[PDB]
RNA sequence: UAUAUAUAUAUAUAUAUAUAUAUAUAUAUAUAUAUAUA
RNA sequence: UAUAUAUAUAUAUAUAUAUAUAUAUAUAUAUAUAUAUA
């Protein structure tokens, strides 16, 4: 009955998922802070700015 | 099994016989029957002590909460009503009360009691209210207990006896032993627990005992009290226990039924509570089966032939099931569960649903499950006070949503008004339809034929009747002195009696009497309110003739009466099967109360006007049925009024409309209530018998047709629905009978209609019916309900609950019957268990036990002697019950389809032949001179030793006493006769015809010396038959009873050693069975639920032959030569005589005399006589000439082709040449084929080819003797 | 001792059904707020 | 005070998704019992 039901009705969906939409940014590479910058508060004040 | 040890010795022997251990014998047959009649019934309950139950059932003490009866009854307007407890006005049934306080003690049995003589006296004499209320309550409560074919305890005893020992296996490879076992049945355990309350010293006092005059009750001690509902609960439990065993259901389902009954019994009004939640089981199971994903299986492929009017169907293979074909309608779980929540029985639904989910695919198991669960509904014949019934049913009037405005009518025509042409709508459609039919009836020389006139007058007389008192009063009122014939001992209320009084009178003198009271009656039902019987008087029945005639024409000439020809009821079987197939969508409809909704203000006025106008085309001066034309005033023109003549038909309408407008005036005289007769009118149509089906079916068809073709397309919204709704017509899409109707949709192309459109369609139909006040009560569940038959996916489902094993209707306070009648009850009881497919082996065992108890009985003179008798068991074999085990054979080799009568005997002997002959030779000395069929071995003495002859002749004896004549009463007999003949022979031509025919006949029969004393059917004897029927309807005097017992005993004791001449000759034939025939259908496909490999024999018989009656060339002999006949005479006697004459080669004038003897004119007599020929006659048509008929049990099988080309009467390579029939084969071969197929159907297992192998005498000798016997009779 | 068949139990996988929880949508009811009318 | 509209919260019903539990069917593995063969 499974095969017969399968062969008789084609409205079983199972279609490939074609429509996929993105509203974000078309990029695949991320700029990454690997090593954080140090916070200076006693000496060398002003050399870095956040 | 210690229970087997508990049984007394004779019953132990009987149980062994039923189990197949030993061949049954008259000796043990009597010992068991005798001892049952002497021991107290309570011992049957005592047997229950020896069953170690292990079921999870608890009987709450809530049962013993008797509600006081005094508040459940009252009298107002001098009638005892029911005053329902709940606000629901329908709680009019027997309450739950303790009957105890109303009991005295009996002198015979001091323990049990009956009503106080003081109470009934005061209610009778003083008309005291409380006395009357108590009496009414006692009467109905007793009556409800009496609704059983016999005492339930006896049935319980039967069940224990058969279930006390497992049956011995046969040698058959399909003989599965029973899977179910005792100690697991919730019903029996429930009976045990509840009965524990009714013991004082281990005595088990029965709560009640049924008697011929009703039922008695046991006086409770001061501590206890007996509620009447308990007795009802026991009956339901016993009935369920029996049914569950026979249907072989799982204990879980039986558990649910027990809880079902217990919950109902706990609350007040046990009947009402059951009635409310009636349809729960079918809705849970039948209405919702395949609403899932894993659907599949095999289904029948049925095709409806092109001339659909003929209702011819063809089996044409099988269809694979798949998900696209699964049912579309919503399930029924939600409403049912919601209802069950009210009675806190949701567990039952959960259990049922969970169990149902185990059958996703359609097969034998699924339908078997459906059959079993649907068998759980209560099988009790509910009864209520007739006064409440009549007050509750006829108090309804239809509500019309758009009445015909008064300005829509013309001026009066004396009584009727014609309908203005400008008016449209369904009413216009109805008006035109009836008018057109009236026109066709108007000119029709079919009437005024004196023979046809005789048919109509004769149709009005039956043994029953009513309203005679009203008749005598009304005519005496108008100065008409009717005759009397009391000395002729016949009931006055019989329709025959009143008819005789009328015979002489000029008809028009009687016209004033039609406006007279009509008595009424009530017949109880199993699953609904009781039905009504409203017999009109003969005069009223005569006046309403035009209404019937037009209705008949509408039916027979539009949709061919939708099967209301009722020729064989089985034509609906293939119809519903086809209607339930996957490719088709079907909807079940039926008028809510067609009898109560047809009325004069809307319906009958339109019909009367149409008929009166429709009869205008015709001779204005033409009397009809003695009603002459008259002058009536026409007032259609306000400027030119006048008067003109109108034909008799119109005069009938004039009075008929007057009567309908006045409304029927009934008079109730219920006996169960006390001194409360009264009369009140109503618009409710009589609808007491099939004579009403014609009118309602006609109107049913008309409204449906207008809805389909006009109203629906103009009103529906879905374009797709419009597309499919069009191209649809009633003649090929709708059938009906009375209120019931079936609507089936055109095959949606490889698809199914949206449930959305269905809802739209069904909704509009409801509104359409609401317009003119018809509640259509439609439903859509992809099943077939028509005339109480159920089909699911082309498989028939026997609703066994509608045939309760223990229940039987009784409409009077007294059973009013004599002991021998019980036998016929047993026979009818057994057949239902065959029609419905039960476990054929176990059902047979139970049947014999029932027979054994019934086999014995007695009677006592009103003052004098007692009398007694009992039958040898072989009687029941002749009556149509297969034997379980013969000496020398193996048990359970005879199928239930074994034919009754001589055929069954012959088949049994034919199989039993060789063993008997050989055994007789060893045991007994040879007889003194050679025998035709036997050798010298003398088996007849052996048969007498088995008492076969005793049983064979005992079954032939009559079972109802005969009333005695008298000579002055014979002057009334002559007076009765004369008048009946006078009523029959209104004209003179018929009398001349019959007299000439009779005179010629006896002259020919004697002179030609065919024979003398031939009782040939003739009209002169029809009044004699009526008189005998009328006298028979009376309660016989005791002397007749004494004659019966004495005659029966003498017939038993008389030593005879011969069967009937026919059976003697039939034994000369030797028949053998070959291989199995080719199969009809795939064994996988189920066709009848329960006819499965488990229930092998039914499964074999159906599979081999196929169910669908498909006589493509046989027509089963329905083409009788005499289409038109008068009542009283038998067509089956007439054609038998005619064929017998034709075989005897009588001269043509013999046929002429016989035909003229039943009113046929000479010209048509010659025309009919010429048609008689051995060629065109059918196998059954010619075989019936020697009373070889088809058993009713076969009517559901396609036996035609088998009898045609599978029962070889002469196979060249097998038959001995001595058996060659030669030229007489033209009429010999059908007889042999009938004998062959009867033997083949007798044995169990698959159907095999049947072959005549030898006739001991030459076939010529057999034919010669047959011709002699044919000439003799 | 091994092989084969049948039955029962347990484990794992897959499918179907039911129940419960959570999320989202829609409908209905109740409460609160705001607006408008009386 | 009431009616109507809109928003928010809560409850109930229906649909869809996810998780968990239970039941049924099928497959595979293991154990036990019975039958047959060696």
């Amino acid at each position: 009955s499974k095969h017969l039901s399968a062969y008789l009705d084609s409205a079983v969906a199972n279609g490939p998922e074609l429509i996929v939409e993105d509203t974000g940014l078309c990029t695949s590479f991320m700029l990454l802070d690997n090593i954080p910058s140090a916070h200076l508060t006693k000496e060398l004040i002003g050399f870095t700015w956040f | 099994e210690e229970l087997f040890n508990a049984l007394p010795q004779p019953l132990q022997q009987l149980s062994l016989a039923l189990a197949g251990e030993i061949p049954l014998t008259d000796h043990i047959f009597e010992q068991a029957a005798s001892t049952w009649h002497v021991q107290p019934r309570s011992l049957t309950y005592k047997l229950l002590d020896h069953i170690p139950f292990s079921t999870p059932v608890v009987v709450p003490p809530s049962i013993y909460h008797s509600l006081d009866w005094s508040k459940c009854f009252a009298v107002n307007q001098d009638r005892v009503e029911r005053v329902p407890t709940i606000d629901d006005p329908d709680d009019v049934y027997v309450p739950n009360s303790d009957i105890g306080p109303l009991l005295t003690s009996l002198h015979t049995i001091p323990d049990y009691g009956f009503l106080h003589p003081a109470i009934e006296n005061d209610a009778t004499t003083l008309r005291a209210e409380r006395a009357r209320c108590a009496s009414t309550f006692y009467k109905i409560a007793s009556s409800q207990a009496r609704q059983v074919k016999l005492d339930p305890i006896r049935m319980l005893g039967f069940l224990l006896l058969v279930q006390a020992r497992p049956r011995v296996p046969s040698g058959l490879v399909t003989d599965q032993p029973t899977r179910r076992d005792p100690t697991q049945s919730p019903a029996l355990h429930a009976i045990w627990q509840v009965m524990q309350y009714y013991k004082v010293a281990g005595v088990y006092y029965a709560p009640a005992l049924v008697v011929p005059s009703g039922a008695i009750w046991w006086i409770p001690p001061p501590g206890k009290r007996n509620v009447v509902s308990v007795q009802y609960l026991l009956t339901d439990l016993i009935n369920l226990a029996i049914l569950a065993h026979m249907t072989d259901m799982s204990p879980t389902l039986e558990l649910t039924g027990v809880l079902m009954y217990l919950r109902a019994a706990s609350s007040h009004s046990h009947a009402y509570t059951l009635l409310q939640m009636k349809s729960v089981f079918p809705a849970l199971s039948l209405r919702s089966m395949y609403r899932n994903k894993g659907f599949g299986g095999k289904a029948p492929a049925i095709e409806w032939t092109e001339p659909r009017s003929k209702y011819k169907f063809r089996w044409t293979g099988v269809t694979q099931l798949h998900d696209g074909l699964r049912p579309r309608s919503p399930s029924m779980d939600v409403p049912t569960l919601e209802v069950l929540t009210k009675y806190e029985l949701v567990d039952i639904g959960h259990i049922i649903i969970r169990e149902r989910n185990a059958h996703p695919r359609h097969n034998h198991d699924s339908v078997r499950f459906v059959r079993d669960v649907m068998a759980l509904t209560s099988g009790m014949y509910l009864v209520r006070q007739p006064t409440m019934s009549v007050l509750r049913e006829y108090s309804q009037v239809p509500d019309i949503k758009d009445p015909i405005p008064p300005s829509a009518w013309t001026g009066p025509i004396g009584n009727v008004r014609y309908l203005l042409p400008s008016v449209q709508g369904p009413a216009r459609h109805l008006y035109d339809t009836w008018r057109a039919a009236a026109r066709q009836i108007a000119q029709d020389p079919q009437w005024h034929d004196p023979l046809n006139q005789a048919i109509m007058r004769a149709q009005y007389v039956t043994a029953r009747g009513g309203s005679s008192a009203s008749l005598k009063f009304a005519l005496k009122v108008t100065g008409i002195v009717l005759p009397e014939y009391d000395d002729s001992k016949v009931k006055k209320s019989s329709k025959i009696y009143q008819a005789a009084q009328i015979a002489r009178i000029a008809f028009m003198l009687l016209i004033a009497a039609i406006h007279a009271e009509v008595t009424m009656g009530i017949r109880n039902q199993v699953q609904r309110r009781a039905r009504s019987i409203m017999p009109l008087n003969v005069i009223q029945q005569a006046i309403s003739a035009p209404h019937t005639l037009v209705a008949n024409y509408i039916n027979k000439h539009m949709n061919l009466s939708t099967t209301s020809g009722s020729v064989v009821t089985d034509k609906v079987i293939p119809l519903i099967l086809y209607a339930s197939t996957p490719p088709n969508t079907v909807v079940n409809v039926d008028i809510k109360a067609c009898d109560a909704s047809i009325t004069y203000n809307y319906f009958l006025s339109v019909i009367c006007g149409a008929m009166h106008e429709g009869f205008e085309v015709g001779n204005a001066d033409a009397a009809f049925m003695g009603v002459p034309s008259t002058i009536v005033s026409d007032r259609r023109s306000s400027v030119a009024p006048y008067s003109r003549p109108i034909s008799g038909l119109q005069t009938m309408v004039q009075h008929l409309a007057d009567l309908y407008a006045a409304g029927f005036r009934y008079s109730v005289s219920d006996a169960f209530s006390s001194g409360n007769k009264f009369s009140f009118p109503t618009s409710t149509f009589p609808s007491g018998s099939t004579a009403t089906s014609t009118e309602h079916t006609a109107n049913n068809s008309t409204m449906m047709e207008y809805f389909l073709n006009v109203h629906a397309p103009s009103h529906v919204k879905s374009a797709s629905l419009k597309r499919i709704l069009t191209d649809m017509t009633i003649q090929r899409n709708y059938v009906c009978q009375g209120d019931d109707g079936i609507l089936l949709l055109p095959h949606e192309a490889a698809s199914k209609i949206s449930a959305d459109d269905m809802n739209e369609l069904l909704t509009c139909l409801r509104d359409y019916g609401q317009l003119f006040g018809w509640n259509y009560d439609i439903d859509w569940s992809d099943t077939a309900e028509y005339l109480k038959l159920y089909a699911l996916m082309g498989c028939r489902i026997p609703n066994t609950s509608r045939h309760p094993p223990v229940g039987k209707e009784y409409a009077a306070p007294q059973t009013d019957e004599i002991w021998p009648s019980l036998i016929d009850i047993v026979i009818g009881h057994h057949l239902n268990g065959v029609t419905d497919v039960l476990n054929w082996r176990e059902w047979l065992r139970f049947s014999w036990a029932f027979a054994c108890y019934s086999s014995r009985g007695g009677y006592t003179n009103p003052k004098g002697q007692s009398f007694s008798a009992q039958y040898p068991w072989w009687t029941f074999v002749y009556l149509g019950i297969p034997p379980i085990l013969l000496p020398g054979q193996t048990p359970f080799i005879h199928s239930c389809y074994m034919p009754p009568g001589d055929q069954g005997m012959f088949s049994i002997l034919n199989g039993w032949r060789d063993w008997l002959i050989s055994h007789a030779s060893t045991t007994l000395p040879p007889l003194r001179h050679n025998h035709p069929v036997w050798g010298l071995s003398d088996v007849p003495s052996l048969l007498s030793q088995f008492g076969v002859y005793a049983g064979y002749h005992a079954a032939q004896h009559y079972r109802r006493p005969k009333p005695a004549p008298e000579t002055a009463s014979s002057d009334s007999i002559n007076q009765i006769t004369s008048d009946l003949t006078e009523y029959l022979f209104y004209d003179s031509a018929l009398k001349a015809r019959v007299m000439k025919g009779r005179y010629n006949w006896e002259r020919l029969s004697s002179s030609l010396s065919l024979n003398v004393g031939s009782r040939v059917p003739s009209l002169f004897d029809v009044p004699g038959k009526w008189v005998a029927a009328g006298r028979d309807a009376e309660k016989p005097p005791p002397s007749s009873v004494e004659d019966m017992f004495t005659s029966l005993n003498r017939c038993i004791r008389r030593p005879t050693h011969s069967f009937s001449r026919l059976l003697e000759l039939y034994l000369r034939v030797h028949v053998t069975l070959g291989e199995s025939i080719p199969l009809a259908i795939d064994p996988d496909v189920p066709q009848v639920a329960g006819a499965d490999p488990a229930n092998d024999d039914h499964w074999f018989k159906y599979t081999c032959l196929g169910d669908i009656p498909s006589a493509t060339r046989n027509y089963f002999g329905e083409s009788l030569f005499v289409g038109r006949v008068v009542s009283g005479l038998d067509v089956e006697a007439v054609d038998a005589t005619l064929l017998r004459l034709k075989i005897l080669g009588a001269p043509p004038e013999a046929f002429i005399a016989v035909l003229n003897g039943i009113g046929m004119s000479d010209s048509e007599a010659h025309q009919i006589a010429g048609r008689i020929s051995l060629a065109n006659a059918q196998l059954v048509q010619i075989a019936r000439v020697v009373h070889l008929s088809i058993p009713s049990s076969w009517m559901t099988l396609n036996t035609g082709p088998y009898i045609h080309h599978h029962a070889y009467d002469f196979k060249p390579g097998i038959t001995q040449p001595s058996a060659k029939s030669r030229d007489k084969s033209i009429w010999m071969s059908p007889i042999l084929k009938l004998l062959c197929t009867s033997y083949a159907m007798t044995v169990a297992g698959p159907v095999r080819t049947s072959i005549v192998t030898e006739i001991d005498g030459s076939a010529a000798a057999l034919s010669g003797n047959l011709r002699v016997w044919m000439r003799d009779v």
